[PDB]
Formats: structure tokens, C-alpha cells, sequence
């Protein structure tokens, strides 16, 4: 009923750019951690049995 | 960012309020010693004893304490010897002051410090008795034909009349040493009469001629303000302690010691101090006031009476030749009621074309008289101001002469002498007869209810000087826990069963002299009329005026003549008073508040490039002698002319019954009252009048008719002369004619500029028809010009306004200030300060004066205790809620950021400060002791006529409805009679109740606020026009520039007045006793859904009922806003000058919600308060009902 | 500073404003008590009216 008009200010865009950098860094770190964990789990643990 | 600035300004307001209260308490800490205890109103328990001399009453609420006020217990007066006592007083001069009356003790010790500073004052010469006065006493009797004067008959008092061997102006009281002849022989017809001249001149003249009634205790004021180091205070002291001139006050009267008019010097010096402080006069003005205070200290009053004429002649021509362009306004739509002041560009250089008659010979004669008196500097500055430019300092210097005249205060001539002076052409009589006839015809056409016999009783009730009145005798008893054991005496206060409670009785026996009480109790005097009532005498009243103007004498008509006048002449007066929009200026209503609107045509003419338009002002004096004789008979014939329209009538006057007499008889009796001489008495002197007679409700009509006839004949004569010798003719544009003062604008027909020949010819008036003395007096009285005009103490000059200065609150007639309750006194002071701010006084000076006035108020006195409440009651509800920096806006204190608990406790305090229980108790006991007082005619006349079940629809009949309903009318009527009577005891009981309730911890619960809303502001543009009030403060002029100026057409009308108009216009529809206030209150009690049923139970016929319902529906906001405050003493002139109406609401208030009209208007005024507060600083804002930025992310619109 | 924020949020937490609250309260106040017993038996109570309109 009382929908507001979304207004994009310069400060919001700057904050969004900062968060874009943060997300890029965090995605890269997650990828590296996943690769390391895959290597560890392949090298360490073998098959399981009943 | 306007909202943040507004919030900061409110916070500064709170800070200023706290500082002001703290300063008040610190200042009161010196008059009484430092507070000894802090008594908590609720937490602590005290038994009304063992409380110290000075205590601070606090109240605790929500873990916080607020400062209610101060209590003073006069039993423990020993503490007061710490600051003031006879032991410290040592100097021999002040011992006599102490012995005369102890009230000076404080001031005395203060004076001693000055004496211990080493400085000593010198004695001053007191002027002695001038023997020639003995020749000026005349004792008239029948032997000398009462000195051959017609008006005087049956006189047993002396008269001060001018004589060759007598001093000039004998009536005016002179300051004299009291060692003058105790007993002087009088040379009457027998020659053996002896008169105690000293006794009469010391007793009668010190009270009748020169009353002094200070608003506060004069000793306290002298201590607070009269600083010895001030040169004026030193000069007065030289006249006060030097030569040992002593005076004091006992009860209401003044007692002197060695010199007459001693207290007048005190009045004059305090007036000098206050006026100099308020006006913020420049150094030159300070010098001329030093000169005047030196010159008139010898005789406080008589010197002013000498220079009245010179001062008037000089002030008439102030700014006559001004080179300055000044303001400019448009002359468009000048001849209609809808005229408004609008700006319009004017080409420079119009000053040479303007011309104002100066009558230079008289100006130089007045200047020479001023030099002879020794007022050289004032004469020089007035002469300079005659031709100077326009500046606030210049206009203050011009009005400085009237400032000087305002020094004396309330001064009047001898009562009997004033009586004898005041009391003593066929075309003209034809014109005045025609004008009176046309006025009577219009009045009878507009309001014809008087003729009908049925409406006579209602009109008589709604509408004195009757010989016989009833008397009420009884004893009023009440229980007081406030006195002491010592005070118990068998006469008044009785020791009762309770150890601490006493019973105080006061014996009353008083006559119900008021018009309404006499009307209800004794109507046969008003109704029945005998011929002999045209010959009986009626007591007269005397009213002194501020300044040195002539004393006013009021001569009421007799009751029967009053009823006849109500029936016949009242419609004409009512029609004359009513002026509405869309009417021509030269109309009956148009020809005859807000200074700018009333003087608007003159204000526009005096600032205009057009030079054909001229302003002519006429003042008529001593026209009662002209009113004697022919024109009185002309008025009588004009009234008689209406008898041809009414059938039943008698040839001559006969005794009649008011409700049975035909209208012709009433018209004839009014004509006889108009034309026959009437007898009046006061102070043992009886006089007869055949002129205007100063009869109430009739002076205005007769005076304006005579003035209209004068103007008509004068204009016709000038036109005839202009035809005889070739000169451009004149034509009347608009006119205003109030009392004997008239101002009209005349336009030259051919458009040629005004010439001194034209002005001279118009001034000459009746040339070759009357004596040269008439021409001379006409020249002295009137003025004609294009630059400066005057009317009812309003001075207009080149599009600028100037008000009068004779207005203050320290000294008042009849000392009524000292009788009212605390809140009424606060309201009176506030109102006087407000009306001061519009003229010559800024917020700084006026607010300082107001704070000092507050600091010296007497306080609630009861028994031997005194309460001084906190000064923060101004912002509280019930008092005018004001912010200090913006005092004009009333009821603005709610929005201030005061703590909620603090504001609540303040509201309860101010609510408890006024109670209605004592009046109810007094009325109830009077009824139980004296019984019924209403006549049987009013008992039978007020009966239920609408034929409606009293039970109603079974709805809840409240107390007010039962009071006003017809079947219970009789008791209600009696209450009115007993509400007429006023006596000391009700207010002493009120003070006692206030004291007991306050100290016991009982605070009355304040009523809720009708309207309250926070409005959020935004920037916007200007709308108004610059203020003609040049002398006014900067804030008011800024408000005029932002919002605008108001007008009588656009001015709002109070709902009570509207309901009164509706009731009066339709007599017989509603009971006569019903007033607008009562109906409005009972409607405000009930929900509107049942309002109709309510008006059925009040026996209101349909024409009044529907209109009353509509008024209540549309105008309940005004009644609800001012419900809890008695606005009888509030005439907010500065607030009225602002334009707050429907014309300015759309540009400054934005309300989008759907609300009823009353609520909408109330909230519009609420927004207007914020708008005015902001606009006082020159910022124009728009109010909205919603913030622009609720959240840091969200922003709102519309 | 929290008081100003709370007062501002009051405007958005509800669709009413003090003007409209006063207008609505001017309708049901004293309405039920004034009428007779029989009419009172066939009209809503004041608390009921406040519950409906708020």
C-alpha cells in the first residue's frame, strides 16, 4: 500500500563497491580452502567398510 | 534544517525560563532573609506551626523535586530584624520617617548606607501660599441668584472661579506647605461665614484631585528600584528627606506631613525612571527629561497644566515639512470598505508638492511661551522636529513632549468647579433633523422588535441610576485552620472544639446596586413611568483620566428613560455600530481596534504622489453650549418624526406601562428626555443640562450627527466661495467621525495641486456670517495637509503610524488592581506589557519592565501567612502560556521542552491557585439567610413555552442543564443576584482555602488541553508587506513583513459574541436570561449527537436553535481553547495586528487529514503559533503534520 | 536523542496522527453515558467503540 521509491545515493554506491571487493576476496578464500580440504581428504582417509 | 533551529530556540527558551525563575528567587532573598527550610509538599508532615519565617515549598514527583514557591509566617517576625530594624537606624532625619509609618523601615536603612557613604543631601525650598486664592473661593446662594449662572441650582459647596484678584487656573491643586491659615473669614452675603480652608484643601483635595494607587506596595518598589545614586532619585530625596517632606499610605488613602502633593513627587519620579528605561531614549532625550524633571518637581501637576496648550500646538505640526519620502501605498479602492494597504512605487521628488498648514504665528507664540517657562531645550528640539526627517529616534523625540506630559498621572480639577465648567442657523437645524430622522428610520427598519409589546420584557431584561434598591444582610461564617490563639476575640474569630481550627464570621449588609440585580429584584421602577420622573435627580459619577485632560463626568439616565431608550433609540445605535464589507465609504455605516485599518485612507493619502487629495482633521470642544438650545430640539423633532408610522398615541406625555404603551408614547418620552434639561447631583452640587447630557448609549449618535451637519455646511460654503472667486472645488472622498473627532479626505475636482489659498479658504469656515473669533478658533482647532494627520490619539505621517504614550500599570484609578486575585493581576500586567510592545517599546525593555513588575507583586495573603508562588506559572496552562523571547504568542508554553513531570506539577499548582468554592458557599448562605429576591413578574414570564417534556428522551440531565432549564429557573435567577454582590470576604476565604490546600499537599488536578500537535516546519517565501508601525519592535515588524496585517472584515469573531448576536436578533425565541457563555458551556459538556435535544430542553425556538447549533458546530475550537482562562482582561493588540485568518492559512499550513471544521480550525491555529514564532525572526516557514525524515534512509513528502 | 527517534517512529508505527486521534475521540466520548437506559441497551459501549475505531 505504501510502497517507497528506491533512491540510489553516492554513499550507497561507494558502500556497495566496498562490499563487492569484500565478496570477491571471500569467494577466493573459500575456493582455496575447498581445494586444500579436497587434497587433505584425498590424501588422508581411505574407503570405509561395514 | 529549520526544524533543528526551532528545537534549539525552544531549548534556549527553557534555559531563559530557568534563569528568570532563579533571578526572581535570588531577588526575593533580600527583601526577606534567606530561606531557612525546604518543606516538601507531600513527603514531609507539618502541623502548620514550627514552620520558620521563610520556607521554600517544593513538590516531589517521579524521583524529582520541583520548586512550588515560598511561604512566609508572620508570627516568627523576629528573623526580619536581621535585615531591617530600628536599632540600625541612627540618623536623626529618618527617625521621623519611621515614626510616621513603619512601612518605610527597609528603605530607611537603605538610605542610611547612602548616608554612610559620606554624601549628604541638601534641603529644598517649598513654595508658599499665594494669598490671592482667598479671593477665588465663591460660596453661591439664592441671594446672589447663584452668581447668575443657570446650570447651578441648590449648591452647598465652594467653587473656584477665575477672578481679577485671583490666581490663574484656581481649580488646579498646587503643592503647598501645610502651615497655612487654619481658619479664614469668608465674605458672603452676610459676611460672617468662616471656612476651614486648611482642613478642606488638605483632606478633600488630596484624594479627589491627586489619587495615588500603586500596583504594588510603594515601599517595596522604592526599595527595589529607587537607587539613591541616580541623579533623579537624589533630586527627589532633596525634596523628600531634605526640608522633611513626608508622606505615607493608610489603607487606600494617603496621609501627608508638611507639604501638599507630596506623593505626587514620588509618582512623578517613578514615572520618570520607568519611562526612561522603557523608551530607550537617546542622550539628548535624557537631557531634556532631566530638564523637565527639574522644572516640574516644584509643582508636580500645575506646570503640566500650564504647558498643555503650547505642547498641543507644537505637537500638532510635528513633521509638517519632511523632506523624507517615507513609505508608499496605493489609493486604489479607497472609497469602499474593502480597502487594504498595498505597496506601490512612487517617483521621487513629491516632497516639494506636498503642503501642510502650519499657522506659524501660533507656533512662534508657543515657542516664546516655552522659553518664558524656561523649557529651552524642549522648544528647540520640537522646532527642529517640525522640519526634520523620518527616523524612529526622530519620532520618539517628537512624541517626547507627550512623554513629558504623561508624568503627572491621574490628575483632575475640582469636582464642583469641573461640573460648573462642563455643564455651562435654520439650515443647520434642518440638516441635523434630517440626519437624525434618516438614522432613526434605518434603525427602526433593521431592528423593529422594540415596537411589539411582547418583546419589551425580553429587551428590558437583556439591556440604571434607580432610586430604590434592595439590601442583603447576614453573617458569612467559615472554618479557618490558619489564625493563631492570640487573635481569638469574641467579635470575629471563635475558638472551636478542634484545638487548631477556628470559626471566623464576617457581618455583611450591602445593597445590590448593579443594573442586573436591581432589574431582577425591583422591575416596577424600570417598567412604570410617571411624568415626574423627568424631574427627579440621579447620582453622577466622576472618572479621572491619565494625563492632564479634563475630568470626565458620567450622567446615567433614569430607569424609565433607560427602558424607553432601549426600546426606541437602541436600534439606531446598533445599526451605526455595524459596518460590513462591500459598502461605500460615504455610507451611513461607512462614515462611522486596529490603528492601521481604521486610519488606512489617511495613511495612504499621506504617502502618495497624488497631491489633489487632502486630509482635514476637525476636533470640536465645548460644543455642549452649542448642544444647548436649538439643535437639542432638532434632535427631539427628528425622533418625533417617526411617530407618524405608529397608530396609537396621545397628544401629550402621560404615565404609561412599558409593556402596554404604544410606541408613539415611548418615542414622545424619549424626545422629552432628549430636549428637556436633566438634573444631576454629586458632592452636594446639583446642575441641569439641556445639551448632550452625556447620557449613555446616546452621546455617539448625537455627536456624530452634529459633526456630519458641520462638515456638510462647511463644504457647501467653501464651494460657494470657490465659485465666487475662481478656485478649484473640493469633493469628499471618505470620512471617519468618532465622537467629536473627525477626519475626512477631500479631493480637488480638477486635479490641480493643493494650494495654501485653498487651505486658508477652507479653514476660514463661516466667513462674513459669524464673528472673527469663530474664524480664529476654527484656525486653531482643525488642521489640513498632505503630510501629517491625527485621529483618536493616532498620529499618521508619510505612511507611518504613531500611537499614544499615556498608558501604564503602576498607578490606576479606584485601586481596583489591589482587589483582584493573583492570576487576574498577572493577566493585567501581561496585557499592559503586550499593548506597550506595539508602541515605542521593544521586547528587551518591555520584558525587563514586566519581570520587575512580577518581582514586586503582593502575593496571596491569608491570616498571618503569605504565599509567593513560583514565577514559572506563566508557561503553565491557565495563565497565558508564553515564551519570553516571543511574548505575543499566547498558549505557546505547551510546546516548550519542559519536563513532563515539572509541567504537570506546574499545571496542578496554577489550577489550584483559583477556586470557585468560596463564591458558591457565599451565595448559598446568602440564599439561606435572606430568601427569594426575584419579582413575581419575572417568575411568571419565564415559563416553558415550547411544550416539550422536561424529562427529555430520558437522557442524562447534567447539573448545568438543570440550572438553565425553565422549571428550575427561579433558584438560578437568585444566584445571579447573589453573584452581583462583591465583598472582601470571598477573596479572603479564597486565599485561606488556597493556603490550606497548598500546604496540606492537596493540588487541584489540572484540566486537559483541548488541542496539541507538534508541527514540523520547512522553508518558504514571504507574503506580507512592510509594517507602517515604525516605532514598534523589530519582531512585530518582521511578522508583518512575513505574514501580513489584519483587518476588521477578516478579523475572527468570538463564538460567544456570535451566539449573543443570534439571541438578541430574535427576541422571544429563547429565554432572556440565557447568555452565549452558558449555552456554549452546556453544549461543550454534551456530545454533539444529542445537541439538538439539549436546545429543546433550554426552550430555544427554531430560528435561534438552528443558528446556535451551526455556530457550535463550526466554532467550538475557540471556546475549547479558552475554556480554562478568564480572558476578560486580555486585549491582545499586538496579537490582533497579525493577519491570522483564512487568507493566510493555505500559504502556511498543510493539513491533509479529513477532520471536522472545528478541529481543523483548532489545529490551524496550533500551526499558526509555530509559524508566528518562526516569523518573528524574519524566516517564513510552512507547517506540516509529519516529519520530513523519519528514518536515516526514508524521506517523506506530502 | 532516543526520545526524538521514538516520537518520530510513532508516526510510522501506526496510520493515525494526533489530529485524527483527537477527531475520532471527539465522536465516542460521553456518547454512551448520556443516552437513556433503553437506548444504552441498543448501542455499543465506549470501550467497544474505541476498540472498533482503533
Amino acid at each position: 500500500f505504501a510502497l517507497a521509491q528506491i533512491n540510489a545515493d553516492d554513499e550507497f554506491i561507494g558502500a556497495i563497491d566496498k562490499e563487492s571487493a569484500e565478496y570477491l576476496d571471500e569467494y577466493a578464500t573459500l575456493a582455496r580452502d575447498i581445494s586444500n580440504s579436497l587434497t587433505l581428504v584425498k590424501a588422508a582417509f581411505g574407503p570405509l567398510e561395514r | 534544517d529549520v526544524q533543528e533551529q526551532f528545537e534549539g530556540y525552544l531549548r534556549e527558551e527553557v534555559d531563559l525560563l530557568n534563569k528568570f525563575e532563579d533571578s526572581h528567587f535570588k531577588q526575593l532573598e533580600i527583601f526577606y532573609t534567606k530561606s531557612q527550610t525546604d518543606h516538601v509538599i507531600n513527603k514531609d508532615k507539618l502541623q502548620f506551626n514550627a514552620l520558620p519565617f521563610h520556607t521554600t515549598l517544593y513538590k516531589e514527583i517521579n524521583g524529582k523535586r520541583v520548586r512550588l514557591g515560598t511561604l512566609l509566617n508572620w508570627t516568627k517576625a523576629e528573623r526580619l530584624d536581621t535585615i531591617r530594624h530600628e536599632s540600625m537606624i541612627k540618623d536623626e532625619r529618618l527617625r521621623r520617617l519611621i515614626d510616621f509609618d513603619y512601612g518605610w523601615i527597609d528603605y530607611a536603612v537603605v538610605l542610611q548606607r547612602y548616608l554612610d557613604e559620606g554624601n549628604t543631601i541638601e534641603s529644598a525650598n517649598i513654595l508658599q501660599f499665594d494669598g490671592d486664592f482667598v479671593n477665588n473661593i465663591k460660596h453661591p446662594t439664592q441671594k446672589n441668584n447663584f452668581l447668575d449662572i443657570k446650570v447651578i441650582k441648590e449648591c452647598e459647596t465652594y467653587i473656584l472661579m477665575k477672578d481679577d484678584n485671583g490666581i490663574r487656573d484656581p481649580d488646579i491643586l498646587r503643592a503647598w506647605e501645610l502651615n497655612s491659615i487654619p481658619e479664614v473669614i469668608e465674605l458672603d452675603v452676610d459676611g460672617e461665614t468662616k471656612k476651614f480652608n486648611l482642613r478642606k484643601e488638605m483632606i478633600k483635595r488630596i484624594q479627589d484631585e491627586a489619587p495615588v494607587y500603586f500596583f504594588c506596595n510603594p515601599y517595596r518598589y522604592a526599595v527595589a528600584n529607587l537607587d539613591p545614586n541616580i541623579p533623579e532619585v537624589r533630586l527627589w530625596l532633596e525634596y523628600f528627606i531634605g526640608s522633611e517632606d513626608f508622606f505615607g499610605f493608610n489603607g487606600p488613602n494617603v496621609i501627608v506631613s508638611k507639604s501638599l502633593l507630596a506623593a505626587k513627587r514620588f509618582e512623578v519620579v517613578v514615572n520618570h525612571l520607568r519611562k526612561v528605561a522603557a523608551f530607550e531614549l537617546d542622550v539628548e532625550s535624557k537631557e531634556v527629561m532631566n530638564e523637565w524633571i527639574k522644572y516640574i518637581m516644584i509643582d508636580p501637576v500645575y506646570r503640566s497644566y500650564k504647558n498643555r496648550g503650547a505642547f498641543g500646538n507644537l505637537n500638532q505640526h510635528v513633521f509638517a515639512r519632511t523632506k523624507s519620502e517615507g513609505l508608499s501605498w496605493s489609493l486604489i479602492d479607497i472609497g469602499t470598505t474593502n480597502f487594504e494597504l498595498k505597496p506601490t512605487k512612487k517617483v521621487a521628488g513629491s516632497y516639494v508638492n506636498k503642503f501642510n498648514l502650519v499657522d506659524d504665528v501660533l507656533v512662534e507664540e508657543s515657542l516664546k511661551d516655552l522659553r518664558n517657562e524656561g523649557l529651552h531645550k524642549m522648544a528647540d528640539v520640537t522646532r527642529r522636529m517640525i522640519d526634520a526627517d523620518i527616523t524612529p529616534e526622530n519620532v520618539k523625540k517628537g512624541k517626547l513632549n507627550r512623554l513629558a506630559l504623561s508624568y503627572c498621572g491621574y490628575t483632575g480639577s475640582h469636582s464642583a468647579t469641573a461640573m460648573v465648567k462642563q455643564f455651562n442657523d435654520p439650515m443647520f437645524v434642518d440638516i441635523v433633523k434630517d440626519n437624525m430622522r434618516v438614522y432613526m428610520q434605518e434603525g427602526l427598519q433593521k431592528y423593529p422588535q422594540g415596537s411589539r409589546k411582547s418583546n419589551r420584557l425580553d429587551i428590558l431584561f437583556k439591556g440604571s441610576s434607580t432610586n430604590e434598591h434592595a439590601v442583603v444582610n447576614g453573617r458569612f461564617r467559615y472554618r479557618s485552620e490558619l489564625y493563631r490563639e492570640r487573635d481569638v476575640n469574641s467579635s470575629t474569630v471563635f475558638k472551636t472544639a478542634t484545638p487548631g481550627q477556628y470559626r471566623v464570621v464576617k457581618k455583611i449588609s450591602a445593597k445590590l446596586k448593579s443594573k442586573n440585580a436591581n432589574i431582577v429584584t425591583h422591575p416596577m421602577n424600570f417598567i412604570n413611568f410617571k411624568v415626574d420622573d423627568l424631574d427627579i435627580v440621579v447620582n453622577a459619577g466622576s472618572r479621572l483620566v491619565r494625563g492632564t485632560r479634563a475630568k470626565r463626568i458620567i450622567t446615567p439616565n433614569y430607569g424609565t428613560i433607560y427602558a424607553a431608550s432601549l426600546m426606541t433609540v437602541l436600534p439606531a445605535v446598533r445599526l451605526l455600530s455595524s459596518r460590513a464589507s462591500n459598502m461605500g465609504a460615504l455610507s451611513t455605516q461607512g462614515r462611522i481596534a486596529l490603528p492601521h485599518d481604521v486610519m488606512a485612507p489617511q495613511l495612504a493619502v499621506t504617502s502618495s504622489d497624488d497631491v489633489s487629495k487632502i486630509c482635514v482633521a476637525k476636533d470640536f470642544g465645548q460644543f455642549d453650549t452649542s448642544q444647548w438650545g436649538q439643535i437639542s430640539k432638532a434632535h427631539a423633532d427628528g425622533v418625533r418624526s417617526m411617530k407618524a408610522h405608529y397608530s396609537m398615541g396621545h397628544d401629550t406625555l402621560v404615565d404609561l406601562d412599558l409593556n402596554d404603551a404604544s410606541f408613539a408614547d415611548l418615542l414622545e418620552v424619549t424626545a422629552m428626555s432628549y430636549e428637556r434639561p436633566l438634573k444631576y447631583k454629586m458632592n452636594g452640587l446639583v446642575c441641569e443640562s439641556a445639551g448632550v447630557k452625556s447620557g449613555e448609549l446616546t452621546t455617539q449618535t448625537r455627536n456624530t450627527t452634529t459633526n456630519i451637519s458641520h462638515s456638510t455646511v462647511a463644504l457647501d460654503d467653501y464651494n460657494n466661495r470657490a465659485y465666487r472667486l475662481n478656485l478649484p472645488k473640493l469633493e469628499l472622498v471618505t470620512d471617519n467621525k468618532v465622537g467629536d473627532d473627525s477626519v475626512e479626505v477631500l479631493r480637488v475636482v480638477d486635479g490641480s495641486p493643493l494650494t495654501p489659498e485653498i487651505a486658508k479658504l477652507y479653514v476660514n469656515c463661516m466667513q462674513d456670517h459669524a464673528d472673527k473669533n469663530h474664524l480664529e478658533i476654527s484656525a486653531k482647532r482643525t488642521i489640513v495637509g498632505n503630510n501629517v494627520a491625527e485621529h483618536i490619539k493616532i498620529w499618521v505621517f508619510k505612511g507611518y503610524l504613531a500611537l499614544d504614550v499615556f498608558l501604564d500599570s503602576v498607578t490606576s484609578e479606584k485601586n481596583s488592581f489591589s482587589n483582584l486575585n493573583y492570576l487576574e493581576q498577572v493577566n493585567i500586567l501581561y496585557d499592559m506589557a503586550m499593548t506597550l510592545m506595539i508602541r515605542y517599546c521593544s521586547v528587551q525593555a518591555c520584558m525587563t519592565q514586566f519581570c520587575n513588575d512580577m518581582k514586586l507583586l503582593n502575593g496571596i495573603r491569608a491570616g498571618n501567612y503569605t504565599f509567593i508562588p513560583t514565577p514559572k506559572i506563566i508557561c503553565a496552562y491557565g495563565t497565558p502560556e508564553i515564551c519570553l523571547r516571543a511574548p505575543e504568542i499566547r498558549s505557546f508554553g505547551r510546546y516548550l521542552p519542559i519536563d513532563e513531570d515539572e509541567y504537570s506539577v506546574l499545571n496542578d499548582l496554577v489550577a489550584s491557585l483559583s477556586t470557585n468554592k468560596p463564591k458558591m458557599d457565599f451565595v448559598a448562605q446568602m440564599f439561606e439567610q435572606n430568601g427569594n429576591q426575584v419579582h413575581g413578574i419575572w417568575l411568571d414570564h419565564f415559563k416553558r413555552k415550547n411544550d416539550v417534556n422536561p424529562d427529555g428522551g430520558g437522557i442524562h440531565i447534567s447539573e448545568g442543564l438543570k440550572r438553565l432549564m425553565p422549571e428550575y429557573c427561579e433558584r438560578h435567577l437568585n444566584e445571579l443576584v447573589y453573584k452581583t454582590l462583591d465583598d472582601k470576604v470571598i477573596r479572603d476565604y479564597t486565599s485561606d482555602i488556597i493556603i490550606t490546600n497548598i500546604c496540606k499537599g492537596k493540588l487541584s488536578k489540572a484540566p486537559k488541553l483541548a488541542f496539541f500537535a507538534n508541527f514540523y516546519l520547512s522553508l518558504t517565501g514571504f507574503n506580507g508587506v512592510d509594517s507602517p508601525y515604525l516605532t514598534a519592535d523589530e519582531g512585530v515588524k518582521n511578522v508583518h513583513r512575513v505574514i501580513g496585517l489584519s483587518y476588521r472584515n477578516t478579523l475572527s469573531t468570538s463564538p460567544t459574541a456570535n451566539v449573543d448576536r443570534i439571541l438578541r436578533n430574535n427576541p422571544g425565541s429563547a429565554p432572556a436570561y440565557l447568555t452565549g457563555n452558558d449555552i456554549l458551556g452546556v453544549l461543550s459538556d454534551y456530545p454533539y449527537q444529542n445537541w439538538r435535544t439539549v436546545v429543546e430542553l433550554l426552550d430555544i425556538t427554531e430560528p435561534s436553535a438552528t443558528a446556535i447549533i451551526e455556530v457550535a458546530t463550526n466554532q467550538m475550537h475557540a471556546y475549547l481553547a479558552d475554556k480554562d482562562l478568564n480572558t476578560a482582561n486580555l486585549f491582545d493588540n499586538t496579537s490582533r495586528t497579525y493577519d491570522i485568518s483564512d487568507r493566510t492559512y493555505p500559504k502556511f499550513v498543510n493539513i491533509t487529514s479529513n477532520l471536522s471544521n472545528s478541529n481543523r480550525r483548532g489545529f490551524q491555529l496550533e500551526a499558526m503559533k509555530h509559524i508566528i514564532y518562526m516569523a518573528r525572526r524574519g524566516i517564513a516557514t510552512l507547517a506540516n503534520t509529519h516529519p520530513s525524515k523519519i528514518g536515516n534512509t526514508v524521506y517523506y513528502d506530502y | 536523542e532516543k526520545q526524538k527517534l521514538d516520537k518520530l517512529k510513532l508516526f510510522e508505527t501506526s496510520p493515525f496522527d494526533p489530529l485524527t486521534i483527537k477527531n475520532n475521540q471527539d465522536v465516542v466520548d460521553k456518547l454512551y453515558a448520556t443516552q437513556s437506559s433503553s437506548i444504552q441497551e441498543v448501542v455499543p459501549t465506549k470501550t467497544f467503540a474505541t476498540e472498533l475505531q482503533f
